[PDB]
């Protein structure tokens, strides 16, 4: 029994903080795409400027 | 314009093709399937029958299932069909076997009470204004021994008790992966077979309570396991 | 010495091997067979349970439905329409089912109840 | 102009399912016509009842063809067609019969049809 | 309506199973299922 | 006017060497009647040309797009022109799609099938949803390869059907930003090297624990 | 009274012993789906905005 | 041609004919604008064997 | 419009062999009276229906409980409009009939 | 001029008994590509294990592999052929793998390579 719990919120934290890890990731992606997508979104608009 | 027409019918009859092809292929391997439950159902069977002889060697032979009731009035026909309907002539061979059973009957003055399994069997005596007792469908494929039990409970009786004098089964026997033939099986009352000596120092066995008790109780399940077996052999057969 | 123990249920052989001993319940009362023993056509009871009991290893318990036990010069032969080992039951299960109506399911919970070690 | 550009994308994905339900249909109807519908998938006669329900629900009762059927005719907005189509291309109209799909305006008029021939919606 | 209704009742429509022909099977080609028992007792 | 047509395309060549080396590269379109590719124009620009794109309107209406049959299309000079890298990874694809297209008849009955039957026709579902592709959206030759290495690889075989297209553009998309070296070195060197390939496999398995299918469920083997 | 309460616990401690084990798994798989609808929440909306601007500007 | 279809299963070479043959509205015009549109890249890349 | 006869139907005992699918009149409910107008109404694509539906059960074995009823509403229309050569009905009769 | 007046009876009773094996093996392919190839009986497999050793029997080394391979090609005279293929019907050959079968011109060749691959008789 002590064996379980204790292996129980070892993985609880393992999973919450690497949870953490890949959602970071995320939203570092999402700044990323932002930043490229509208690079693209206004070297369109000053090809049809020209 | 029939050029259009030709070049559709084309393409239909390669998709029949195709269907049929894929059908063929899937027979093949079902058949195979429905050959190993039959054969690993064998064994039981087998041993039941051997429980049941030695029990009948030293039992009284007067159980209602093995007495040929005088004057027999009505037989009970029970004709095991498909319900799916791509297979050959199965239905076809039943149907006529079971016809030529109750001319049988007919020339004996019995007139037959008709219990069917499948949806084939039902389409072509609701078609000939029949009246069928209780039917039986959607257990063709995969028969298990419950349906087995449930049919042969109510034939039984049906046979004891509206009421029946005796027990025939109309079932395509399963041989050779060529061979189907539609068969028609008394199954009651049973004929008694005196078959040999072959005791001699044997030992004599010692039945818990008696020997008729476990005899009674003994032949329903008898029948049950027959009926089972011709599911079982009906399947494959149709399969092939 | 050891007698040799076949149990077939109607579509499937359930088990087959050699044993030390073989309990179980005729209807007209309990029983246990040993290697050598009279020849004998019995009818177990509705529930009934069989322990088969082994040199080696530990006893293995089966939960039998309508059963038919014949014992041979051979060895001992267990017909059942329905078998269970004891590794394979829901004792939550079959104690809902004990508590059924219907005798039949009732039986086949006392037997799947008796091989767990309830009951 | 249908274009996921032009029209949008919801109404371009309707249009493209309700199409590809069809073209199945078509390709199925040959063998429905000699084996039967029972020998198709479940996958397939899912399949084919929402393509009769669908190829039913295109047709319309026109206002030039009051002449040909003495009933008036209907208008549906483009957004109620995508709504609908949208429905019958997912199942939710599975249940009422083939009927009541056949020469109505929206999904009102379905509904009250539907209830005409006893079934809801 | 009325009248179709009161003409319904009085119409008479014009709405057994057949022969076959089918000649009767060999008795011995019937199968019977037996107890082979093993006592010899004519 | 076989000729008409016959004169006109062999001006497309590869020249020599020593006559520069350029080329002009032929796509000349017919537009077919009820796909009756046995008329009389069908019949000389088939007969003239290195190779043959069928395009039929069934494949596009079943959402097959570029509706190209696969089956009867032909290129005469083929593997002479592609890159190391696409020879690799999609000389498995030719009969991985003929099998699923002669195993398509038992879509209804995988449970009857063998192991590599059933194999063969989720392999080749999931193939059939790679070769689609929107339109006006082409892609350079490294995100191709990277595509029909997911396909052939076996990467594809986690993620449901539906969901192919997302996945292999969510993925590129990734690589795009996260792992440009694999795609630069597959466009400097035409070939994919095992090493590229590890680094692929790693990136692929990465993205796939970071994918949510439609379904909800997941995609990690 | 304590030794069948004794083993009797034992057995339901076994009991707790394993859905403890199981309940690991549960919220693993919880907190890890939960993170996975959430990596995809942002970086669609991301895309979806970046669409916004693309066709305003 | 920036196809997968025709990239990996007909490709295409420089000095071959390749027909594109379909019934109509099949998407041979759209094959061979996405073939003209995919050698922006080369374009770009200023090598007169590119 | 068009009245479309075929040696198909005829032989089945159709007669007029009019193929209803295929027949036609360009000029409507206007070529009628207001009674036939009204009792006829969708007949032609009732009975179109009816054939579409005749030909996709062809082989099926159960149906919903509304096809069965156009089934046989659609059969008691074919051997209503069924007629003998050289008999000729007056428009009330006709009208009744098809109310009927 | 497959016929008995040109080519002699052996050689079309040959040819003809090679046909068979291959026809019936080509019945059989699909059946094995679906369901499996033990699903198939022993007489099954007995043939198509001939069957696999007759169709790579066919192939040899051509004159035209020896630029890519350096080994000169084959010229099996035909009495040689017919010998061969008469012991591949029979059996005589039913245990040498089959790659031992790829490529190779008359019997002695095929016995070379069953020896560098570690089997006779
Ligand atoms: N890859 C694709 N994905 C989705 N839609 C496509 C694709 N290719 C073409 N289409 C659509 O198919 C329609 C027909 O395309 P296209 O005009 O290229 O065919 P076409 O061969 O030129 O036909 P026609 O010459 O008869 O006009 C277009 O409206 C286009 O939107
Ligand atoms: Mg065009």
């Amino acid at each position: 029994l002590a064996e379980a719990s204790q292996a129980h919120t070892k993985a609880l934290e393992d999973a919450k903080s690497e949870a953490h890890r890949v959602v970071e990731e995320a939203r570092t992606d999402a700044e990323r795409i932002a930043e490229q997508l509208e690079a693209q979104a206004d070297v369109e608009a000053e090809r049809i400027k020209m | 314009a029939t050029l259009r027409e030709l070049r559709g019918r084309i393409r239909s009859a390669g998709s029949i093709k195709k269907i049929t092809k894929a059908q063929e292929l899937i027979a093949t391997s079902r058949i195979a399937r429905a050959q190993a439950r039959l054969e690993s159902a064998r064994p039981y069977a087998f041993e039941i029958t051997r429980m049941l002889t030695t029990l009948a060697a030293e039992a009284a032979l007067d159980h209602p299932l093995l007495v040929e009731r005088p004057e027999p009035k009505r037989a009970g026909v029970l004709v095991v069909s498909s319900d799916r309907g791509l297979c050959g002539a199965y239905n076809a061979n039943i149907f006529r076997r079971s016809e030529e059973l109750f001319s049988l009957l007919r020339e004996a003055g019995k007139q037959p009470v008709l219990y069917v399994v499948g949806r084939k069997a039902q389409n072509y005596y609701s078609f000939r204004n029949w009246n069928i007792t209780e039917s039986w469908m959607g257990f063709s494929e995969q028969p298990t021994y419950e349906n087995a039990a449930e049919i042969a409970s109510t034939l039984v009786d049906a046979f004891l008790l509206e009421g029946v004098d005796e027990l025939h089964i109309v079932y395509t026997e399963f041989k050779s992966m060529l061979s189907q033939s539609a068969e028609a099986h008394r199954i009651a009352p049973m004929v008694v077979e005196y078959v040999e000596e072959d005791i001699g120092p044997r030992t004599l066995y010692s039945f818990e309570p008696d020997a008729t008790m476990l005899f009674e109780s003994l032949l329903p399940r008898y029948l049950t396991t027959r009926v089972y077996a011709a599911l079982l052999e009906s399947a494959a057969s149709e399969l092939a | 010495a050891e007698l040799n123990v076949e149990i077939v249920a109607v579509d499937r052989n359930i088990w087959s091997g050699t044993a030390k001993f073989l309990f179980t319940r005729t209807t007209v009362g309990e029983i246990g067979i040993l290697p050598r023993h009279i020849p004998l056509v019995a009818q177990l009871v509705d529930d009934a349970m069989v322990r088969v009991e082994r040199e080696g290893e530990k006893d293995l318990r089966i939960a039998v439905d309508g059963g038919f036990l014949s014992v041979t010069e051979e060895g001992v032969s267990i017909l059942a329409e329905s078998a269970e080992f004891e590794s394979e039951i829901d004792e939550a299960a079959a104690k809902q089912d004990s508590e059924s109506d219907d005798p039949r399911i009732a039986a086949r919970g006392r037997a799947r109840l008796r091989a767990v070690g309830a009951i | 102009i249908l274009d996921p550009s032009v029209v949008g994308d919801e109404h371009y994905r309707v249009a493209q399912e309700v199409i590809r339900i069809l073209q199945r249909y078509k390709d199925l109807q040959d063998i429905i016509a000699i084996l039967g519908i029972d020998e198709l998938s479940e996958e397939d006669k899912q399949l084919v009842n929402r393509a009769r329900r669908i190829e039913r629900f295109l047709s319309q009762n026109m206002m030039a063809a009051e002449q040909f059927t003495g009933q008036p005719g209907s208008t549906v907005p483009v957004k109620e067609t995508i709504e609908a189509f949208d429905r019958l291309c997912k199942g939710d109209f599975d249940h009422v019969p083939e009927q009541a799909f056949f020469l109505i305006g929206g999904l009102d008029d379905l509904a009250k049809k539907a209830e005409s021939l006893g079934a809801k919606l | 309506t009325e009248v179709i209704k009161n003409f319904k009742k009085g119409f008479a429509a014009t709405g057994v199973v057949p022969d076959e022909h089918v000649e009767a099977l060999d008795e011995d080609k019937l199968a019977k299922e037996a107890v082979k028992v093993k006592k010899p007792a004519p | 006017v076989f000729y008409l047509h016959s004169r006109l395309l062999e001006r497309c060549a590869k020249l020599s060497d020593d006559l520069g080396g350029g080329s002009l590269t032929g796509l000349p379109i017919i537009e077919t009647k009820a796909n009756d590719i046995s008329a009389y124009i069908p019949t000389n620009v088939i007969s003239i040309t290195d190779g043959q794109c069928f395009l039929e309107t069934d494949l596009f209406n079943q959402g097959v797009r570029p509706a190209i049959n696969v089956g009867v299309s032909v290129s005469r000079v083929g593997g002479a022109a592609q890159i190391k890298a696409m020879k690799e990874v999609a000389g498995s694809l030719r009969l991985d799609l003929s099998q699923y297209r002669e195993l398509e008849a038992f879509a209804a009955f995988a449970s009857d099938l063998d192991a590599a039957s059933k194999a063969q026709l989720e392999r080749g579902a999931r193939l059939v949803e790679l070769l689609k592709q929107p339109q006006s959206q082409p892609m350079p030759v490294e995100e191709q390869v990277v595509s029909i290495f997911l396909g052939t690889g076996g990467h594809l075989d986690s993620v449901p059907v539906e969901d192919v297209r997302r996945f292999e553009t969510e993925l590129l998309d990734h690589m795009r930003a996260s792992e440009e070296e694999i795609l630069t070195e597959i466009r400097d060197s035409q070939k994919l090297t095992e090493e590229a390939a590890d680094k692929l496999t790693e990136v692929i398995k990465n993205f796939k624990k970071g994918f949510a299918a439609t379904g909800g469920g997941s995609v990690v083997p | 009274r304590e030794r069948d309460a004794m083993v009797a616990k034992t057995l339901a401690d076994n009991k707790k012993s394993d859905e403890q084990f199981a309940a690991a798994q549960a919220d693993y798989d919880e907190a890890m789906t939960e993170a996975r609808v959430q990596a995809s929440s942002l970086r669609d909306n991301a895309r979806a905005d970046g669409r916004k601007v693309i066709e305003d500007a | 041609t920036g196809i997968k279809a025709i990239d990996a299963m007909t490709p295409i070479g420089r000095g071959q004919r390749q027909l594109i043959i379909g019934d109509r509205k099949t998407g041979k015009t759209a094959v061979c604008v996405d073939t003209i549109l995919n050698q922006r890249q080369n374009w770009e890349s200023g090598d007169p064997k590119k």
